[PDB]
């Protein structure tokens, strides 16, 4: 059923499973018009669909023509997010496809299940866990590629870089989410902690910076304190 | 007027005829019901005085034969059986009524109840969802299990209600998922009225054959039929205006006739405040609407 704290080893084992959040799908800028009403402008979006073993992410570049002449965006919005999701399943091969996916917005459930009536033995799943990936677009190379896409567009990326080289993935999947809590809480201290030191560089071919395994330490130490710093300040303690 | 003469009454039990009961004492002289109204489906129904547990009853026309009820000891239930001698038949009736021991089924003359509860209910259509083809009457309990119940045990004894199922592949055309899941018409108009049910006439019997088992048996698979095929009308946004019309005339004397101190178990809220307050319908069902606000407030 739903996802939550008792079982978070499953995320780590040899079922094949995928996160999909939505959260960065529909994005639009709010402004006045000239007569002084209100109205909104979208801008490109994303779904940011995970494999939390492996690192795969799929992300589905969702250009604004998309939205162009249709109505109830939001609620379109998770119907085309699940449209792309069943469409990217079927696009893999048989021994590739996902026995779970799990929904990071109980919203996301219907939809997918719905477009997914073709796959009977593909879990949709609920979580209960409270997972940063809105803040993915707080990812340099990642907002760069959303950004410039002038069309529908796939990009794929191992979003834990080389790091399964050297550390587990429930210990990639900690990293990822403390990062990514990080940037969600303080986008500009947490971009700080990762770039403050210019002798420490980001690959081409890397979304992050190529920390050693003590620097790893000292930057996961300050990614902590910056959340607590953040608490202290939202709450006054 | 039609009879149904019972053999004797050995055991203390609550008998109803349609929408009306009466009780019946251990080893009472009552040998049966006269001035059954022909022309309108039927259900003769039963529950033990000493065991409360399982009302079971039969669904019958007199049009299609002569029907009398028999207690059987050894399965320990009121059974419905045929008489096939008729000239039996009618000196048995006609004893029974001269020596009084027939209670009358008591229709008021303005009284349009049981029509309005039955208007699309026929006895062919009954007994294809009630399988035992050599019995011209249909029984039913307050046990048995439908097909879709049974999907999510023993096949003979179900209810073979037409399966609705709002997630599933016949509900939905592959690349319109969205259209069909937020507007059911396509499923409703295609699917089921043209494709299955032939006519809504068909599709408004099997809606009134569920309400009237789930209010006689407590009936909990036949309630949840009759709620699916409200709300799949509810759910689209294209559905003939007769039809619109003709449900509400329905629903309003399912909701008028149902015993007030039921609604917490007959009545979904869920459904109701869905179909009455957000659906697409919510406008279109105004006697149903008035009756609902002023009876069970509560509920919504
Ligand atoms: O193997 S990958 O990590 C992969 C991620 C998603 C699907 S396959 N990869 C493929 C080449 O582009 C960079 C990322």
């Amino acid at each position: 059923g739903a996802m939550n704290s008792s079982n978070y080893a499953e995320l780590f084992n040899n079922d094949i499973k995928l996160f999909v959040d939505d959260t960065n799908v529909y994005r639009v800028t709010v402004h006045k018009t000239f007569e002084g009403n209100v109205a909104t402008k979208a801008i490109n979006g994303c779904i940011f669909t995970l494999n939390p073993k492996t690192g795969h992410l799929f992300l589905k570049i969702i250009h604004t023509s998309v939205w162009a002449g249709q109505k109830r965006l939001s609620q379109l919005a998770k119907w085309k997010t699940a449209e792309e999701v069943s469409a990217l399943v079927r696009s893999l091969p048989k021994e590739e496809q996902p026995k779970q996916i799990i929904v990071t917005r109980k919203a996301m459930l219907d939809p997918l299940e719905v477009h997914m009536l073709d796959f009977p033995n593909i879990a949709i799943r609920p979580t209960e866990l409270r997972l940063p990936f809105s803040a993915a677009m707080s990812i340099d190379k990642l907002s760069d590629v959303v950004m410039k896409a002038t069309e529908p567009q796939m990009v794929l990326f191992n979003i834990y870089d080389d790091w399964l080289d050297r550390i587990s993935s429930y210990t990639a999947f900690s990293r990822l989410t403390l990062l990514l809590r990080a940037l969600k809480t303080n986008e500009e201290s947490a971009k700080m902690i990762l770039l403050s030191d210019p002798t420490i560089t980001i690959k081409s071919y890397h979304l992050w910076p190529s920390f050693t395994d003590e620097q790893w330490i000292t930057i996961e130490s300050q990614m902590r304190d910056l959340i607590l710093t953040e608490y202290g300040r939202k709450y006054n303690v | 007027m039609n009879t149904v003469p019972f053999t004797s009454a050995p055991i203390e039990v609550t008998i109803g005829i349609d929408q009306y009961s009466f009780n019946v004492k251990e080893n009472q002289p009552f040998h049966g019901i006269k001035d059954i109204p022909i022309g309108h489906v039927h259900v003769i129904h039963f529950q033990h005085a000493d065991n409360s547990s399982m009302r079971y009853g039969y669904w019958f026309d007199c049009r299609m034969g002569n029907f009398y009820i028999q207690y059987d000891p050894k399965d320990g239930l009121y059974k419905m059986m045929e008489e096939r001698d008729g000239a039996k038949f009618e000196n048995i009736v006609h004893n029974f009524k001269e020596r009084q021991m027939m209670v009358s089924y008591p229709k008021i003359d303005e009284d349009d109840t049981w029509y309005n509860l039955t208007e699309f209910v026929q006895m062919d259509k009954i007994r294809k969802i009630v399988r035992k083809d050599e019995n011209q009457f249909s029984y039913v309990d307050s046990s048995m299990t439908t097909v879709q119940e049974n999907e999510l045990s023993d096949p003979a004894h179900s209810l073979n209600y037409t399966v609705i199922n709002f997630k599933s592949r016949e509900a939905i055309r592959p690349g319109h998922e969205m259209e069909d899941f937020l507007d059911k018409s396509y499923y409703l108009n295609t699917v089921m009225l043209q494709g299955i049910f032939k006519n809504s006439s068909n599709y408004f019997g099997e809606l009134q054959f569920a309400f009237l088992n789930a209010m006689f048996f407590g009936n909990y698979g036949s309630s949840l039929q009759w709620h699916a095929m409200i709300e799949l009308i509810c759910s689209s946004a294209t559905v003939p205006k007769h039809m619109l019309d003709k449900l509400d005339e329905i629903l309003y004397y399912q909701i008028k006739t149902l015993p007030e101190q039921y609604s917490d178990i007959l009545l979904n809220e869920r459904v109701w405040n869905i179909c009455l307050y957000s659906s697409f319908q919510k406008n279109s069902l105004h006697n149903t609407e008035k009756i609902m606000e002023n009876k069970y407030p509560e509920l919504l």
